[PDB]
């Protein structure tokens, strides 16, 4: 009979029936008011938005440290990465060969992870042209393994042997594409198919100067015999009898295999070469292996593209972003900004916070360039979760990361001090 | 029955709470489970906001109330008592907040009469109160301390702290190097009572931000590019067709927890594109 | 299993439906209860959108599909048959819509190949098809007819109708008084595929509006301040962190039903202040 | 004379540098020619320690 002030104070404050509250807490976990608590403080934790199983095992975090060199910065003792030999390749092992992941990763491990001569020959005009090609093969040799079932099977379909050949060419399989040319009494093909692997202007003109004459008043020729001569012309898509029509049934990545194998339109860098295929064709929407190409394609504007791409980026995993920017940054492979790098390092280092994985948080955080923020974060991250970083997370991490002696003692005591009056 | 504010402790162990029944309960959450420990009764009216101090000074909890008084509860081995109390304001005291642990141990309380007090701590059971009379027109609701940004050792800090009120203005403040606080600036855009104001903690980054919500149903994120000159440009997050009550900042991805509207709670993140989006609704 | 589009009939009695199983079902809702009546099978692929014609021409229902064909189902006393069919497009046909009953009986269909057809009706089982080749770059998704606005009797109308596509543009259209349609204007602002476009029916008021949603997660409400002002200024309603699929206009308070995002459905009303708010979430 | 399946293997075993040469194998380039031969000569010094097969293959490039 006495709840009258709960109508004047509730009314003097403008406090309506629907007053709810929510607040995050240092532990990075929200508290929204539900009748589900002794008092009514449903303490929901914040969901990581990160999905890749190997992040939860020490061996990765551990092993991946050995890959780096840590050194205190020029404005305090807080550790920051000096040298890191981190390649996408590294990641390959902790994954399964089936997921698009292994792909996205194994792809970059090709596009960006560095290639090298194994013996010690030193003719720059050669070693530079060898790696130029060792990368070329590695890439096609890969696409051949993706379009494998896609075409290998499309061949069980044709009582048209001439078409079969052209399909065997598509698999960069000149040998079985020739074995067939001869076995069908279509020998003259086996000849060209031979020249196909190299650049000879004679052949080039012999196919093209031939094609032009083929549209006069001479029909009944297979769309396939031409498609094949077209492969000799040099550029098969901007051709006088273009192949742009294949688009309807062949996944874009198959055509690409063509621009990389027969499409040598000029003897120049592979990077811009890939960029040429893209100019003529669009690409699968929401596809990472696709994006990765654009990222490799736009070589100087990487950061400009990455940023530009990041606006429709729900395909590129925050962890990948980070990892990319860093494998590129520490190998000299591409041009990345300090603002973009750290920008995407908070990104990742934060998911790892939210995943109660302060090994990774702290580790990644050392990748920060801003001596202020680096110190800033680490002091925070540690001050709060020391116990969690001690006796069992493999016992050493902190010292392994060249963290500061004073901070360890300093923050540690602070807690023992705290626990002192709670016990 | 209905709780008002509830803030977890530093290391994420205890959890102070308070509701309209004038009772400040302190649970403790070791492993997802709640377990009440003390029920500190001491306010002649409902308790509004509550705030834990930095473990650097033993374990302190402070609660304000409609009883025109603010209580600071210490701890000395299971001993939860009152090591001080301050009733220097004539009306309700809507909010409390502790200053970053570097400025020492300072409590900032804003009352419903339009004033603000600042309890600093000196050696023993003694507290001075440099107070800000008529800081807001009809009253003050929110008080938030600006991040601890660094400029002989133990440097002087631009000790700032914001605070919205019933006058619709969100006034920032600054400690004049002599002794008292002078309002550095007013922030207008809210068409009604400013319910809560939250100084988003600079992730090392110099782009200091601030968010506010009010009876009109709008949440603005005042971002400022300070080259020594105040120029706080407000940006609208969202307007709901009902009042917004509280706003707290996550700690790393600057995820704004918006508590207001339909008894719901929403989360927001600034996207790579400048616009703010809702990441998830909480229930 | 999963239905695509479902539109009630004119007097609010029957209710046509269609889902991925290539089946166009026609329930009937006399007093809140559903009661299937016919299952018209006739598409070699899932059916996308469906549209009822004005009862002024007996009872007609039209459904389009991924089977590159559009079917028009008549009715002659329980007799639900096909009084015509049109397979004039090379790819999927994402949407269909009937022109305001004054322009006679015209169906507007946009296909996934980038074209648009316009079935007009002439006396008997005969339909002409004045088609718009390459109206959109990658394809067309939404087609919406502009309200029936009035300028011998039975006046000539500025027969307009908008339509967004995969090229990110929302092109409006107009029937040149000679015979063919010429795109009156393009509307850019969408950073991805325009999912649906809805011409809000002028409540007598001359301020004609239009709303659109796309894969980017934004809903814009385009506007022509006046008539022949040639001007359409887009305004952002809201951006969600996921795709928006459909958008339909309520009929009187211009309440926009936003279907997209989290499997949820939201409602929006333009507030006395110009800004758009969410009135309620639907589940 | 089956270069394609001979290369598919070179890469699948972590012996990539082969797949490269195997590529040049089909055509005549003096650079490669000398790079294999000038290499072979050095291979009989003190490190007669590599597969009889890796050499046999470089040998195929010598001419």
């Amino acid at each position: 009979d006495e709840i009258d002030n709960a109508k004047l104070i509730m009314k003097e404050r403008r406090f309506t029936a629907s007053y709810t509250f929510a607040k995050f807490s240092t532990g990075s976990m929200l508290l929204t008011k539900d009748i589900v608590g002794k008092s009514g403080v449903s303490i929901k934790r914040l969901p990581t938005e990160l999905q890749r199983k190997f992040l939860f095992d020490d061996v990765y975090l551990d092993k991946e440290i050995e890959k780096v060199t840590i050194e205190a910065r020029k404005s305090n003792p807080y550790p920051q990465i000096s040298e890191s030999s981190l390649l996408f390749k590294d990641a390959l092992d902790y994954m399964e060969k089936t997921s698009s992941d292994y792909n996205l990763w194994k792809l970059s491990s090709i596009l960006f992870d560095p290639v090298s001569y194994p013996y010690k020959t030193d003719n720059d005009q050669v070693k530079m042209a060898l790696l130029k090609k060792e990368r070329h093969c590695r890439l096609t040799s890969w696409i051949v393994s993706q379009i494998g079932p896609e075409i290998e099977e499309k061949i069980r379909n044709s009582s048209n042997e001439i078409e079969q050949i052209f399909l065997y060419l598509l698999l960069n399989d000149v040998v079985r594409a020739s074995k067939l040319a001869i076995e069908s009494k279509n020998g003259h093909l086996s000849v060209l198919i031979s020249y196909l692997g190299s650049n000879d202007p004679r052949i080039r003109d012999l196919a093209e100067l031939q094609l032009q004459k083929w549209s006069t008043g001479g029909c009944s020729i297979d769309k396939n015999i031409s498609k094949i001569y077209k492969l000799l012309s040099g550029s098969p898509f901007e051709g006088l009898f273009s192949l742009k029509e294949l688009e309807s049934e062949f996944s874009w990545l198959c055509l690409l295999n063509l621009t990389l194998c027969y499409g040598q339109i000029d003897e120049y860098s592979l990077e811009s070469l890939v960029q040429s295929h893209l100019d003529k064709f669009s690409l699968p929407y929401d596809d990472p292996i696709g994006v990765i190409f654009q990222l490799y394609a736009a070589n100087e504007n990487t950061e400009k593209l990455y940023k530009e791409v990041r606006q429709r980026t729900n395909a590129l995993d925050v962890q990948f972003c980070w990892y990319l920017i860093q494998t590129l940054r520490f190998n000299g492979t591409r041009v990345f900004s300090k603002e973009t790098s750290d920008e995407a390092t908070f990104a990742f280092a934060a998911q790892l916070e939210f995943a109660q994985l302060h090994g990774h948080s702290l580790f990644v955080s050392c990748f920060l360039n801003d001596d202020k923020a680096a110190e800033d974060t680490i002091k925070r991250l540690v001050m709060r979760e020391i116990t969690l970083l001690r006796a069992s997370t493999n016992d050493h991490i902190l010292n392994r990361l060249k963290i500061p002696s004073q901070l360890i003692f300093n923050a540690q005591a602070l807690k023992d001090r705290y626990e002192g009056n709670y016990l | 029955d209905m709780i008002h504010d509830a803030q977890m402790d530093y290391y994420g162990t205890r959890l102070a709470t308070c509701s309209s029944d004038r009772s400040v309960k302190i649970f403790d959450v070791r492993n997802g489970g709640q377990i009440l420990i003390a029920d500190l009764r001491g306010h002649e009216g409902p308790v509004w906001q509550v705030a834990w101090a930095h473990p650097m000074y033993g374990n302190i909890l402070a609660s304000c109330s409609y009883d025109r008084k603010v209580i600071i509860w210490r701890e000395e081995n299971g001993t939860w008592e009152k090591s001080h109390e301050h009733a220097g304001h004539d009306s309700s005291v809507n909010s409390v907040c502790w200053a970053p642990h570097d400025y020492g141990l300072i409590l900032a309380c804003g009352s419903s009469d339009g004033a603000i007090s600042l309890l600093t701590y000196t050696g023993e059971g003694q507290w001075e109160v440099k107070k800000i009379n008529n800081a807001h027109t009809i009253g003050c609701n929110a008080v938030s301390w600006a991040p601890a940004v660094v400029p002989g050792q133990k440097p002087n800090y631009i000790k700032r702290f914001a605070s919205g009120g019933c006058d619709n203005l969100i006034k920032l403040w600054k400690e004049e190097e002599d002794g008292q606080w002078k309002e550095e600036q007013k922030l207008e855009a809210h068409s009604d009572w400013v319910r809560d104001v939250a100084w988003a903690p600079s992730i090392g980054l110099p782009t200091s931000t601030i968010a506010s919500c009010s009876q009109d149903g709008r949440v603005f994120i005042w971002t400022c590019d300070d080259a020594s000159s105040n120029t706080w440009s407000p940006k609208l997050l969202h307007k709901f067709n009902d009042v917004v009550w509280h706003v707290s900042w996550s700690i790393t991805a600057n995820i704004l927890a918006v508590s207001g509207g339909d008894n719901k709670v929403t989360l927001w993140k600034e996207s790579v594109d400048g616009q703010w989006v809702c990441i998830s609704d909480v229930n």
